[PDB]
């Protein structure tokens, strides 16, 4: 769960 | 007089030539645009070992330009499932990836992320050759881009400032006159016409990421969103100038803006909600549907007619009626899902989400054809220490 | 790659633009008239149109406008194709040859720009310093009128105003100055700008702007001495000149749209104006003129004139003759006259002109059962719509039917030696004769004086010295005009029977066995001369005379019993100059000289039904130019015929043929008879320029048709048609139609008009109960239009409205079709309907009925309710299939004669077209285009074996073979899909792949296996395959048929040299105009061979042929390729035009 930006 | 809306009448007056009218247009693809989505089925695309695809537009019937977190932009001709690169721009200076590509109103010039991703590239269309340098305007990424002419297109930064561009016919005639001279392609130089920031809020001062934009037409606005939940609104006749600023309902990952031409309405995503925005009504006067999806995140979204397309983090498309103010149901809301694609087991995957055979394929971007019968669907895994790309056109 | 060949079998017929001008000539008044793709010019005689010139353009014309720049003796034409190719045009005619003349011309086609919603508008100044083009939304294209801008180039000015509805340019301004009405989200409006050609920009008009009537849309610009402009609404009509505005709302004009207009008078005193009823209005400009010499207009007055076909455009020609274009009917010649008619109008029609279209739908049958098939269209909409009855071949006027069986030939006789008329018709029998006596139009048997009636004529006719001849098997007789009378009688030395004979106004000759003896005519004498023994039995002769002779021919022309040949013979010696084998097993029993157009023709029939022509020299007795086209399949009987003021032949089958000349060339085509043995010409005072054809068991005198390819029959119903069908188990026509009825404050509805489906012999109504249980909030109001629906039962024969049953209040008949079900040997009628209402953008109600038509009855047999619009049904394998919205649906009839649902499919946005073969299906969709489904009996359910991907707007569908599927889609362009067999993984199985893209510039309406020439009946030696008719909007009927990969590459390379040799008008090229096109993507066209294109290679000349033809590889089928020679590709493309 480490979002693109 | 009543209004003639019967699609049997357009069919039967079209046999005749009797007018089947424009006045249908809204009908035929309002029509369609609620029957599409439960007639999609996926065709993917094998893209080899490119990192994520983050922007995608349809250029051609035949053909879509992708941009990636690799930097590498690229085109697939999704009839022969063949991909072609694309030589990336560089600077007026010898000193991430390409997180938006955009198409100016005539189709002419292609905006996108440059080799710098602080600095903007655009291409000639059809073709794809050079036309301009990479800039030194923003001092960080290009989040996001939009054409508010065919010569004019502003751009967002993780700076939170907005340079507003001018392609003048100087700008194309000095590219075409020094691409026939020299036989290695050389650009013409560009700067910014005008270079705004949007205001500050009392939120952090240096997260005014602007991450999204989106162009209203109808009244020469740009809309903005910013990654502090703020949604900035400025006219764009002429020059970049500010009109009213509203805090949105939601301030987590609001990553993207589409607008409703037909509506005036603005949808904004988030980490969970599509927020309905009109900026003429009061603040409080707003819709918000829950995709329940939690934790996933929109990453895409736009309108076709009354429908907005909701692309996800959990891999999946949801899609949404305005006039019924709920989502589409299956012939239990109606979604697709993204495929596999392909992942690379590297050293971060080895080490953090090696115990994960299998996950989605976000969809950071999709488009609908001229046709508006195709839906091209493309990203990528949703953390950021993965490597991998999904693509696939739904038809 | 699959390999197909279009060609036209009818020209569009439909008018879509006129114009009237001085074009041909600086003095003529010509109209020019528009058909999508034909232009056709025809100069205004006090009698009618008279036509000059025909053209057909590479392109379908939007724009047409005659004009004339300064230094001009004659008017210019401009004309703007759909695909934005720009032409200026001039008229030259040098000696016998007209040719069309491309001064300018250009693409003006722009990369971006959205096409304009009320359709491509063009304009030109009055002073003709420029066009100006509304193409696209938001811009004005200006081509200035330079007499040196050879290429039409052009520039954009910007306009503030983005929708458009209708631009005119102003009369009497100094700049020219453009005036139009757009439409704000205020309303609609007057505005106007100067143009200036200097700057390229718009400068401020000479008047303000005006808010007019919402519904304002057509502009007419006034000329001088008025000037300004007249806006016409939907209720009023409104003059706008400088600060003057004057305007009126007369209740006769608020029923009925006005479409178009055309100013009657040079100085503007009087427009037509045409509407959506057919009623021709006169819009007076009443006028005041004032003592310092200027003209204002008064007041504006409207008059009705009276009812005319519905006018796409309208013309006032001269002498108060208009010429009504009509897309949705006849177009029309109508004269208006100054005094009324006993029902007040001043309308009276004048001329017709056939117009087929728009085809809505069509089969073919066979009425006769003989299986050539005739077509049968639903034709025209409101109340033009009709039904046409097409068919390939020749027609004919019974006016007269004796009952006399045995015939073996026929001659006219004029007994009164003072008239030019017939009076006395023979008839030969074996064993005997009998004469019938002509009397005006009244015929009866008898017998003539002088003439024998114990034995058989073998020949008779009017002879020289006023005298008539009689030929029978003893003797030869000649008999005097008068006293009717036998003066002369001439008998066969070796006393033998004459079976043959034929004579002249001086010569006779007859064949006794194998003797041929020469007798001359003289004043109450014959003399026989000399005679001459042929090596085998004569079978036939003719000595009939050619050109312009005075019923004399030095030749003889023979058939023999034995050597299966025709040999021309010298009279009076009978020498032989020329021998020509038939071949066959059936010898000749007729053989006949004439002259077509002038030119002389030698034709022979066999036995077995085949005709073998040839061109005749006459001084040398010599045959050139040798053709062979079979007729029918029994013996064949030659003879020549005098109607239409021209000469032409008879052949006489199971199969009759006239046979015509045109342009110098023979065409040989059916005739709608059942059958004739013999023939002879006929010229009574109540029967000129008319035939006597003897058939097995009775004598018909009738006339002949104008010999067209395809003769029409037109059927009126008043009503809009919609589908047909034939069953020809009741002998019945199917026809599903609807008339407009208007809802009176009663609640109920009225009709217009009386229609077939009011005038029917009897009638019903639709007793369901399925829709009774709701009704629609709008079901009440009241002026609203309604459209009422009916299925008529039509008579094969006689085309009466043998029964209309009347469909439920707003239910609309969608799908027609017949058919037997399962195991019931009953034949159905199966209706497809949908209950329609304005506020609903989809059906949600529909019901299929199956009615069965016996003993004069329609009655109900099975109703069955689906929650949809039937847009199509077909017969498959016994089962119904039928499209209902998004799914297709397919139906088992039961024991119980109520249909069951055994399985469906719903991979669709809207499946609008069903077609068929074995266990396959072809389903055309609204926006997916073709998908190909297969019924799999083994589970009882449909399998998607492939579609094609690339999103086309259907219009029809259609099976060509098992594996290619042929489609229309709505931007006028044809394709092929090839079911992928070279395919090798799952993904490229489902795809259908393009194996052929063409545009064909119009849209298809209804595709139809069949042919209106007689089918094939499983000879391969025809180089095509199959046949596909199709039908169109303007009224055109073309044929698809597939070919084998020689003849593909043959004629491809072909069409490439005439693509380089034949010089379009317009100078556009036929590789543009033939390439797929549409908003997405242009395609260059493949797989399809241009048929109206190769065949033009039979009109351009000799030296042009050879151009073609030079260095060409042909394959003459042994499979060497050797030099073609022109007349190589003559017999390939003459085997191609057989077709249709």
């Amino acid at each position: 769960g480490e979002s693109e930006e | 007089p009543p209004v003639k809306r019967s699609l049997v009448y357009y069919l039967k007056n079209r046999e005749v030539r009797l007018q089947n009218e424009t006045s249908y247009s809204r009908v035929l693809h309002g029509y369609a645009a609620q029957q599409l989505p439960s007639l999609l089925k996926e065709r993917e695309f094998h893209l080899g070992t490119l990192n994520k695809v983050f922007a995608s537009q349809w250029l051609n019937h035949r053909q879509v330009v992708c941009g990636t977190k690799c930097n590498t932009l690229f085109v697939v001709d999704v009839q022969t499932s063949q991909i072609t690169k694309i030589p990336i721009l560089k600077d007026r200076e010898p000193g991430c990836g390409i997180h938006a590509i955009e198409l100016n109103p005539s189709r002419t010039l292609l905006a996108t992320g440059g080799d710098n991703p602080n600095s903007l590239a655009i291409y000639r269309l059809p073709t794809l050759d050079p036309v301009c340098v990479g800039d030194d305007g923003h001092k960080d990424w290009i989040f996001s881009i939009a054409w508010i002419s065919d010569t004019m297109a502003v751009s967002g930064s993780r700076d939170g400032s907005m340079g507003l561009w001018e392609v003048t016919d100087d700008v194309l005639t000095k590219s075409d006159a020094r691409h026939n001279v020299s036989r290695v392609p050389v650009y013409a130089h560009i700067t910014h016409k005008a270079l705004k920031d949007i205001p500050k809020e009392d939120t952090n001062p240096d997260n005014c990421k602007v991450r999204a934009l989106a162009f209203n037409n109808k009244n020469k606005e740009l809309g903005a969103v910013s990654l502090d939940g703020y949604f900035h609104l400025w006219k764009a006749e002429n020059t970049l100038s500010k009109l009213l600023s509203t805090k949105l309902p939601y301030c987590r990952e609001n990553v993207c803006l589409a607008y409703g031409s037909e509506w005036s309405v603005y949808a904004v995503g988030s980490q969970a909600h599509v927020s309905f925005l009109d900026p003429r009504q009061p603040s409080y006067n707003v819709k918000s549907v829950c995709s329940r999806e939690r934790g996933s995140g929109i990453r895409s979204v736009s309108f076709y007619e009354h429908i907005i397309t909701v692309g996800t983090g959990q891999g999946s498309l949801l899609f949404y009626d305005i006039r019924a103010q709920r989502f589409l149901e299956e012939r239990e809301n109606l979604k697709l899902t993204t495929g596999k694609g392909w992942l690379n087991h590297d050293e971060t995957w080895r080490n953090y989400f090696s115990d994960i055979d299998f996950f989605p394929n976000a969809v950071y971007t999709h488009c609908y054809d001229s046709s508006g019968t195709k839906l091209f669907v493309a990203g990528g895994p949703l953390p950021s220490g993965l490597h991998g790309n999904y693509a696939g056109l739904w038809s | 790659m699959s390999y197909n060949y279009v060609v036209t079998a009818q020209k569009p017929t439909a008018v879509n633009g006129c114009v009237t001008g001085h074009f041909t000539s600086a003095e003529d008044l010509n109209l020019l008239i528009a058909k999508n793709t034909r232009l056709e010019i025809y100069v205004v005689t006090a009698e009618g149109l008279r036509p000059v010139k025909e053209v057909g353009m590479y392109g379908k014309i939007a724009v047409m406008e005659l004009f004339r720049p300064k230094g001009e003796s004659k008017d210019l034409l401009f004309i703007l194709t759909a695909k934005y190719n720009a032409c200026i045009l001039e008229y030259k005619q040098s000696g016998e040859s007209i040719d069309i003349i491309t001064r300018a011309h250009g693409n003006v086609q722009d990369r971006i720009g959205r096409p304009s919603e009320t359709g491509i508008i063009g304009i030109i100044d009055p002073e003709c310093r420029m066009i100006g083009l509304r193409l696209y939304d938001g811009l004005f294209k200006v081509i200035p009128l330079d007499r040196d801008n050879k290429e039409l180039k052009a520039f954009n000015i910007r306009l503030e105003e983005l929708h458009v509805i209708d631009v005119k340019f102003l009369y009497g301004c100094q700049a020219p100055t453009i005036c139009f009405v757009y439409q704000d989200p205020q309303g609609r409006h007057v505005k106007t700008y100067e143009v200036s050609l200097r700057e390229k920009e718009f400068n401020k008009g000479p008047w303000k702007q005006e808010n007019v009537e919402a519904e304002a849309s057509m502009v007419i610009a006034v000329p001088e001495p008025f000037g300004g402009a007249i806006i016409i609404g939907q209720e009023s009509i409104t003059y706008h000149n400088g600060d003057k505005y004057l305007a009126i709302a007369p209740p006769i004009i608020k029923q009925s749209t006005i479409v178009c207009h055309n100013r009657v008078d040079p100085n503007g005193s009087r427009y037509l104006l045409g509407d959506m009823e057919g009623r021709l209005f006169m819009l007076l400009l009443e006028k005041e003129e004032q003592m310092d010499g200027t003209v204002t207009l008064k007041d504006l007055r409207v008059e009705l004139l009276g009812e005319t076909s519905i006018a796409e455009c309208l013309t006032y020609l001269d002498n108060g003759v208009v010429f009504v274009g009509s897309r949705l009917g006849d177009s029309q010649l109508v004269k208006l006259n100054v005094d009324s008619n006993e029902q007040g109008s001043y309308v009276v029609a004048m001329e017709t002109f056939t117009n087929l279209g728009p085809i809505v739908d069509m089969c073919v049958v066979d009425l006769e059962r003989q299986g050539q098939g005739q077509l049968v269209t639903c034709s025209g909409a409101f109340k033009e719509g009709s039904l046409r009855i097409i068919r390939n071949g020749i027609g004919i006027h019974e006016h007269a039917s004796i009952d006399l069986p045995g015939i073996k030939g026929l001659w006219p006789l004029r007994s009164d030696p003072n008239r030019e008329t017939d009076d006395t018709l023979v008839l030969s029998f074996v064993g005997q004769t009998r004469v019938l006596m002509l009397n005006g139009e009244e015929v009866e048997e008898t017998e003539l004086m002088g003439f024998v009636d114990d034995q058989q004529t073998f020949f008779c006719g009017n002879v020289a010295h006023q005298q008539l001849i009689q030929i029978t098997s003893a003797s030869v007789r000649l008999v005097s005009q008068e006293p009717k009378a036998l003066v002369s009688e001439w008998k066969e030395p070796q006393a033998k029977n004459i079976s043959v004979a034929s004579c002249n106004s001086s010569q006779v000759v007859v064949a006794v066995g194998r003797a041929l003896y020469y007798l001359q005519i003289h004043p109450q004498e014959l003399r026989q001369i000399s005679h001459t023994e042929m090596e085998h039995e004569v079978a036939c002769l003719d000595i009939t005379p050619l050109g312009d002779s005075n019923g004399l021919s030095p030749l003889c022309a023979i058939g023999l019993w034995t050597d299966i040949s025709a040999r021309i013979l010298k009279l009076p010696s009978f020498e032989l100059l020329h021998k020509e084998m038939l071949g066959g097993e059936i010898i000749p029993r007729s053989i006949l000289m004439t002259t077509f157009e002038s030119s002389h023709y030698l034709l022979c029939a066999l036995g077995d039904g085949a005709l073998f022509y040839f061109g005749l020299n006459i001084e040398t007795g010599l045959l050139s130019d040798r053709k062979k086209v079979t007729l029918g399949t029994q013996p064949t009987v030659l003879r020549t015929f005098r109607s239409l003021s021209t000469t032409n032949v008879f052949a006489c089958s199971d199969r009759p043929t006239v046979i015509y000349s045109s342009n110098h060339k023979l065409v040989f085509s059916n005739v709608n008879l059942k059958e004739v043995n013999y023939m002879c010409p006929l010229n009574s005072d109540g029967y000129p320029d008319s035939l006597a054809l003897a058939n097995n068991s009775t004598l018909t005198i009738g006339t002949i048709d104008e010999i067209q390819k395809l003769h029409i029959r037109t059927v009126p119903l008043y009503e809009s048609p919609r589908k047909i069908c034939y069953q020809e188990v009741s002998q019945c026509f199917g026809v599903l139609s609807s008339r407009i009825e208007v809802q009176d404050t009663s609640g109920g509805t009225t009709a217009l008009r009386p229609s077939a489906s009011t005038q029917a012999l009897s009638s019903s109504v639709s007793s369901s109960k399925l829709f009774s249980s709701s009704t629609a909030p709008h079901e009440t109001s009241f002026g609203e239009e309604v459209e009422v629906h009916n299925l008529l039962i039509i008579d094969q024969h006689t085309f009466e409205v043998l029964h209309a049953h009347q469909f439920l209040q707003n239910e609309y008949a969608l799908s027609l079709v017949s058919c037997k079900l399962g195991k019931d040997p009953n034949t159905y009628f199966i209706v497809g309907t949908a209950m329609v209402y304005p506020e609903e953008a989809e059906p949600k109600q529909g019901r299929i009925v199956v009615f069965q038509y016996s003993d004069g009855k329609l009655q109900t047999v099975a109703e069955k309710e689906v929650k949809g619009a039937v847009y199509s049904m077909v017969e498959f394998n016994g089962k119904l299939l039928a499209s209902i919205n998004s799914t297709v649906r397919l139906y088992e009839w039961t024991t119980e004669k109520e249909l069951r649902t055994e399985c469906n499919h719903y991979n669709n946005i809207m499946a609008l077209y069903l077609k068929t073969k074995g266990d396959f299906i072809l389903v055309g969709d609204l926006m997916r285009s073709v998908l190909l489904l297969a019924y799999k009996p083994m589970e009882g359910n449909f399998e998607e074996i492939a579609r094609d991907f690339n999103p086309n707007w259907m219009s029809a569908v259609e099976i060509l073979d098992d594996d290619n599927f042929l489609g229309a889609e709505n931007a006028f362009n044809l394709f092929v899909c090839q079911k992928d067999s070279a395919a090798t993984t799952d993904e490229e199985r489902q795809h259908l792949q393009e194996v052929g893209l063409f545009h064909l510039g119009e849209f298809v309406n209804v595709f139809c296996h069949g042919s209106l020439v007689m089918q094939n009946l499983g000879e391969t030696s025809t180089p095509t395959q199959g046949s596909v008719l199709f039908g169109t909007v303007n009224g055109m009927i073309g044929l698809v048929t597939s070919l084998s990969e020689s003849w593909y590459n043959l004629l491809l390379d072909m069409q490439n040299r005439l693509n380089k040799v034949i010089k379009s008008v317009g100078k556009i090229e036929h590789s543009f105009w033939r390439s797929f096109h549409t908003e997405r993507k242009t395609e260059p066209a493949t797989g399809f061979i241009d048929g109206d294109l190769i065949e033009s290679f039979l009109d351009i000349s000799r030296p042009k042929m050879q151009e073609v033809v030079a260095n060409l590889q042909y394959d003459d089928g042994s499979g060497m390729k050797r030099e073609a020679t022109a007349d190589d590709l003559i017999k390939v493309v003459e085997e191609l035009t057989r077709i249709h």
